[PDB]
């Protein structure tokens, strides 16, 4: 029952899959060799054998084994299954042509093999959680090259999609626009809720809330961790008002093609700021329309807010959700759009949020979830479609795509596509 | 009581069934000295269908050793359990068949076949109602294809009523270790498809394809494709040594696996199988054993099944175990692949489940199938043949044994006729 | 002649059947003739004595839909000499747009068909 | 006085034996050993010898030995008669042929012989309580030439047919048609009123009724013990409206072809389910008439009713029998033949079921036995002519009966039988 298969494709998505069973094993108490020291509160999320041992239902996809075979060294190397966890021989090169025709088509047959066997058991499977990024050869072609064929094998499922999307300023790589360009293909027309992550945004956040000043990716992984728990709580634990994922993503979607929604986690907090606060359900309620506080760095007061999800969890009171939420339309500088004067979603839930004894969030009673689609995000690709222009424009770096079985002119669908979706988020706003 | 009598042909045939004399003396709880040490009465009802009660409650199996060479019955004697058998039916030559088919089926193996028949009859009139002959050989080479098709043609003749099941290890391209395999395998079906009755193909890349992409063996033996095989010959007569809620012994099977007369060459398999680090992680359930089941990889043949339709399959389940599962998933692997068995026969699946599961195992499913793909071996089998066939190599080391030019012709004829039945229904 | 079938032979199957006299409610057609009880009482009006209505029952799960649909295949269909696959039968079941219509145009012709038959 | 000799062939027929004494030794409270602690109620079924030992009079003959010394290691090892219960040497390998010619032939001359030890005692000698499968090799053949002796040594005494019947879609083996087509001459001409057994209908009932997810054949047994003693409840116990087995009988059948009824039985229903209901006469026989509950998978209301027999045990006053009867002639969904506007036939003992303590069925102070003929059944046989056509155009397994001794034609024989059959219960429900 409402089981969901978690995908993890390229070095961002095994890491943050690393964090993330990482926090489910804390918050539902399983010990790092799968075993339940003393309610099916983890069948969403992991299987049980007759030996009482907890076996996740993930895999780890990698084209390069460095990242999975350290997880093989890991504390948790005897946590998964270790033949699905799937390593290839040679890397992808932040390229997307190798990924999407030449290296992981050797590997995806054993991929969706391992997908189909974790299919099986699953005997309410709600839905997929994939985890890559879009600027990485692995994260781009293989991910490409698998939305594809699981969209005909599990076409009724649903996909969400958590992506690591490039900052405006902070880059590691210069062909990122290359290998997020044909990832909007994928987005569009084989995935059905996409989360997009942006690195630079966190950082202010970690630099601003938690007073960090020296954080890793780690710490990332450890806040993107609660948010896709967060989207997950509903499934697992029980809720005055819980939300099934199907539900959240009708309440998400106002057309097919526009399902491409913000995150915000309030409270991100530190330890030794906790203590000075009450925080109240208003004021994370306040603190999430914030655009301080926003995953994704473009302004939410640029744009227009369509749907609105309240996914509380913790010791939240639904009267104080309405009275956050009269004051939250009582403002004018949130404008939503003139699709939705009802606005908002609730959902609320019993579980207070779980904590990482080595992470630098604090421990708090409550904690809200912040999904919403807006039309200011068109922005962060506003500045990607003209970054990909000035590549492009002579033929940048394509003698490898080429040289690697792609074809030229798949440039020039990708940025058609890119700038129909473009539009497509522009007249929704009117 | 459905006393059963074993031979042993070629050095393949002779180390095989010993290491299936092994593993069931093992199941039965025989002591290497032939003492029983079994924990469970249920291990001592059925000894008499694999062996002969002793003085001092000791128990020798009925298997009859027959080979060319002395070395291979060496080995076996000096073997982990030599002692166990029987010294008679160590019959043997000095000189070996060299690979040699018709040395074997008329100057090399035709003197010792009066000394291996009164040891058979003898074995067969030590039984109380014998049902039938389990016989192991191989196809490749002149000793396990050319001595074994003569010794089962005078059996059946002399027994023809009795079941003939064969065990036959059969000769591959790419793991091919002899030059003159592909003699050898045709002129032996052409006596294994007139007079046996039960034919079991095994394929040795395909034991090697489920010890590494399966069993993730790094170093997995001979003697480890000896334990697959192994594994399916305990599996295939469990139902007439041990108690079970549906009882099918060997002829249970036939009535229901052979569909006409000569299309009895068929497809073992055997589950669960899991690598050292992955069983402490593998669900057994019966459903996951049924996926393991009718999976391409865990089969051992060459012949992938989806290249044809299943005319009849045998899953003859073992262990305490409810059955409406079984039947469920017998269901559903021919109705959600029903474009791989023939649909114009409706219920492909024989179903056979026993109540003590193997040692160490709490459950266990073994795979029989006939499916028209496995013409696959035969054609590529009659396809090499030809490569040295039609014009004239190492024909003279045949011929001059007294082997004739137009008895290879009729022997690439029947291998023809074979696979154009087997392409026939598919 | 028309070759083939048009938007508006549609349009006059629709009004056809709401001609017939049928113990019926109002309700969509295309809904109701899914579940296989109206397609027989249709038939009573013109020949009530091999309707039997002692052997479909009315439910709404695809499960009885398609196990009264079968049924109705020969017991009904086959006096009628009208024959159809089960790849057809489950789009009817499920309440398919112009599947079941394609099986509605010949129905009534058939029927008039063995009207016209001198039956002894 | 009214005995009946229970006959037992194959290994169904054996074990549905042994389920069925179990049922007979509890409910006249005779221990495994055959001992009374401490009224002829078990003339009808056991012996009695000088020392006070009940001695079933039964006959177990399987043409392999595996199930039936089983029974002799089992708990039931000494009460019954050792060389009562028969074994061969050579199985039936699920084929007519050697079971009805060649295996059988040597050990039904001491099947029939020891019959005649059990008939000599027997001074009220009832009828026969044949068991089998239609199925298996031996259930098929032997029971095929036994009939045939039996209708020429007993002709006047009744055969009852307890016989188990394959499903329209589970199967056990490929060649179960075969076997069953030639059975259907046995139950025309050498059978009274036989009785069909579904495996695939029980499964349903026990898996909705029953609450149990995973039952054996044990928990089928120990139902079928049931219809069949609940058959033989008038015969062993006091009554209001004793029906006696010839009685029984000349209710069932119309005409001496159409003796094929249906058999179901209430209330089934698990021990957790007993509670909360008061468990009426009326909703016991509203829930018999129930195609979801059916022992052959057959839709009644496909069909029309001839007889009805209301064989009612325990707690239970024929004035409610009444107002069930005529509610059930009420609702016109239950449309019965021009035949018989008087419908039904009641019986009515005093002797509540009695349940087995490994049981999964319920304890219930009343219990209800349909046994009902109609011409719906004939679908059970339409799946099965069109199935054994699709063997037999290419003559698929015949060369095993032929090289058996069997004649080619006699499957020409066997389907020109079904088909006479077939179109007998159809005619007479115009
Ligand atoms: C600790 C543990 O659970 O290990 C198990 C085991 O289940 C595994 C590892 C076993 C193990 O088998 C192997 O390692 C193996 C190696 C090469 C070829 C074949 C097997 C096992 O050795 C095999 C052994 O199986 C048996 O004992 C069966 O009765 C089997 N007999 C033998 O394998 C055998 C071994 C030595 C001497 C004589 C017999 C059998 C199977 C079918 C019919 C009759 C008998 C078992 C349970 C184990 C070990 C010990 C690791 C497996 O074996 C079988 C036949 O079930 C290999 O895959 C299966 C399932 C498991 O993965
Ligand atoms: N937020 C966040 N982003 C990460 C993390 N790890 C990698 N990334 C993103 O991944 C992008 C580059 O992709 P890669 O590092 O090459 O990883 P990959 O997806 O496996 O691609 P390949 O190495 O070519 O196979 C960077 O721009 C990062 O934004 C992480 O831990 N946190
Ligand atoms: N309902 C029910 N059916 C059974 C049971 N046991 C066997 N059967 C039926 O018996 C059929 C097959 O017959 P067999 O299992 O071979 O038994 P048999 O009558 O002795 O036939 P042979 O083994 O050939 O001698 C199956 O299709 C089952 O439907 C049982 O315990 N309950
Ligand atoms: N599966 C399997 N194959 C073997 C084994 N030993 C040998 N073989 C192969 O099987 C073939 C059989 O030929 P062989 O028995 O030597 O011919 P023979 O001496 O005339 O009986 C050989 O070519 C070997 O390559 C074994 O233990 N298992
Ligand atoms: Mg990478
Ligand atoms: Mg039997």
């Amino acid at each position: 029952m409402r089981e969901c298969i978690s995908i993890h494709v390229g070095q961002a998505g095994v890491q943050i899959g690393n964090a993330c069973w990482e926090l489910y094993c804390l918050e539902h108490g399983i010990q790092p060799d799968g075993q339940m020291p003393s309610d099916d509160s983890f069948n969403t999320f992991f299987s049980e054998t007759g030996a009482g041992k907890h076996v996740p239902r993930a895999v780890f996809v990698d084209l390069e084994p460095t990242v999975i075979d350290e997880v093989r060294t890991g504390t948790y190397r005897q946590l998964f299954h270790p033949e699905q966890l799937i390593t290839g021989k040679e890397d992808a090169a932040n390229n997307y042509a190798r990924g999407h025709y030449t290296i992981g088509k050797e590997i995806i047959d054993l991929v969706l093999d391992r997908i189909r066997k974790l299919a099986d058991q699953c005997t309410g499977l709600q839905g997929f959680l994939v985890f890559h990024s879009f600027g990485g050869g692995t994260g781009s072609g293989f991910t490409s090259l698998l939305m594809e064929r699981l969209s005909v094998d599990y076409g009724k499922k649903s996909k969400l999609e958590f992506s690591i999307y490039p900052a405006p300023q902070v880059s590691t790589a210069v062909v990122e626009p290359y290998n997020s360009i044909l990832t909007t293909h994928t987005t569009l027309e084989h995935s059905d809720c996409a989360f997009m992550v942006d690195n630079e945004a966190i950082y202010d956040i970690c630099r601003r809330n938690l007073d960090i000043e020296r954080p890793t990716y780690t710490n990332l992984n450890r806040l993107i961790s609660q948010i896709v728990s967060s989207i997950t709580a509903s499934l697992r634990f029980d809720g005055a008002l819980n939300v099934d994922l199907t539900e959240f993503q009708t309440n998400l979607v106002p057309y097919p093609r526009i399902h491409f929604p913000l995150a915000t986690y309030a409270p991100v907090i530190s330890a030794e700021k906790a203590y000075h606060e009450q925080l109240s359900v208003a004021e994370i309620t306040n603190a999430c329309f914030e655009p301080a506080n926003q995953m994704v760095k473009c302004d939410p007061r640029h744009g227009k807010y369509m749907a609105c999800c309240l996914l509380y969890r913790g010791d939240v009171v639904p009267k104080d959700v309405n009275a956050a939420i009269a004051t939250i339309k009582t403002k004018r500088s949130i404008q939503f759009v003139d699709w939705c004067p009802t606005g908002f979603k609730v959902g609320i839930n019993y579980q207070p949020p779980t904590v990482v004894p080595g992470g630098d969030l604090a421990k708090v009673q409550r904690a809200v979830c912040m999904l919403s689609n807006t039309t200011a995000i068109a922005e962060a690709w506003a500045r990607l479609d003209h970054k990909f222009d000035l590549m492009y424009a002579k033929r940048a770096f394509v003698h490898w795509y080429v040289g690697e079985g792609m074809e030229e002119g798949e440039f020039s669908e990708a940025r058609e596509d890119m700038a129909a979706l473009e539009k497509d988020y522009e007249e929704v706003g009117v | 009581m459905r006393e059963i009598v074993h031979i042993q042909a070629g050095q393949c045939g002779n180390q095989i069934g010993a290491k299936f004399w092994e593993v069931i003396s093992d199941e039965h709880g025989i002591d290497p000295t032939g003492s029983y040490h079994g924990d469970s009465d249920l291990q001592l009802e059925r000894i008499n269908v694999y062996y002969n009660e002793a003085t001092g409650n000791k128990y020798v199996p009925r298997a009859i050793l027959v080979d060319l060479e002395p070395g291979t019955m060496d080995s076996v004697r000096s073997g982990p359990f030599g002692q166990i058998f029987r010294p008679d039916n160590f019959v043997f030559g000095q000189s070996g068949a060299g690979n040699n088919w018709a040395k074997g089926h008329y100057t090399e193996g035709a003197e010792l076949v009066d000394s291996v028949l009164d040891v058979v009859r003898k074995e067969s009139e030590s039984c109380d109602c014998l049902q039938g002959f389990q016989l192991t050989h191989s196809l490749g080479g002149g000793t396990g294809s050319g001595m074994g098709t003569l010794l089962i043609s005078k059996i059946r003749e002399e027994y023809p009523d009795r079941i003939m099941n064969t065990f036959s290890v059969m000769p591959s391209p790419k793991v091919s270790d002899t030059v003159v395999e592909p003699y050898n395998a045709t002129l032996s079906v052409h006596q294994l498809v007139e007079n046996t009755d039960e034919t079991y193909s095994i394929d040795n890349e395909a034991l090697y394809d489920i010890c590494f992409r399966t069993l993730k063996l790094t170093t997995p033996t001979y003697g480890d494709l000896n334990h697959l095989v192994s594994a399916t010959m305990s599996g295939v007569t469990t139902c007439l040594r041990f108690p079970g809620q549906l009882n099918a012994d060997l002829r249970k099977l036939a009535v229901n696996m052979v569909p006409f007369p000569r299309l009895h060459f068929f497809m073992p398999g055997f589950a669960p199988l899991t690598s050292r680090g992955s069983q402490q992680y593998r669900a057994l359930t019966v459903p996951e054993l049924t996926q393991q089941m009718f999976d391409s990889k865990n089969m051992m043949a060459a012949c992938d099944p989806r290249h044809g339709r299943y005319l009849t399959v045998a899953a003859i389940f073992r262990g305490r175990m409810s059955m409406k599962e079984v039947d469920e998933q017998m269901l559903n692997v021919q109705n959600k692949n029903s474009s791989y068995f023939v649909e114009w026969i409706p219920n492909n699946v024989k179903t056979a489940v026993c109540d003590i599961p193997p040692r160490g195992l709490k459950m266990s499913a073994t795979f029989i199938g006939n499916s028209t793909a496995i013409q696959e071996l035969f054609k590529r089998i009659s396809e090499q043949f030809t490569a040295m066939f039609r014009r004239k190599a190492f024909l003279h080391w045949y011929t001059g044994e007294g082997m004739d030019e137009m008895e290879f012709t009729e022997a690439e004829s029947n291998m023809n006729d074979l696979v154009s039945e087997y392409q026939q229904y598919q | 002649m028309a070759s083939s079938v048009d938007e508006e032979a549609l349009h006059q199957l629709y009004l056809w059947v709401d001609n017939i006299p049928l113990s019926r409610p109002k309700r969509n057609l295309s809904r109701d003739f899914s579940d296989g009880v109206l397609v027989a009482e249709v038939i009573k009006f013109y020949f009530p004595k091999m309707v039997e209505m002692h052997n479909y029952v009315p439910a709404n799960s695809l499960q009885q839909k398609l196990s009264n649909w079968g049924h109705l295949n020969r017991k009904v269909l086959k006096r009628l000499n009208f024959s159809v696959p089960d790849d057809v039968m489950r789009k009817i079941a499920q309440c398919a747009p112009g599947v079941v219509e394609l099986v509605l145009i010949p129905l009534r012709q058939r029927l008039e068909e063995r009207q016209r038959r001198r039956k002894q």
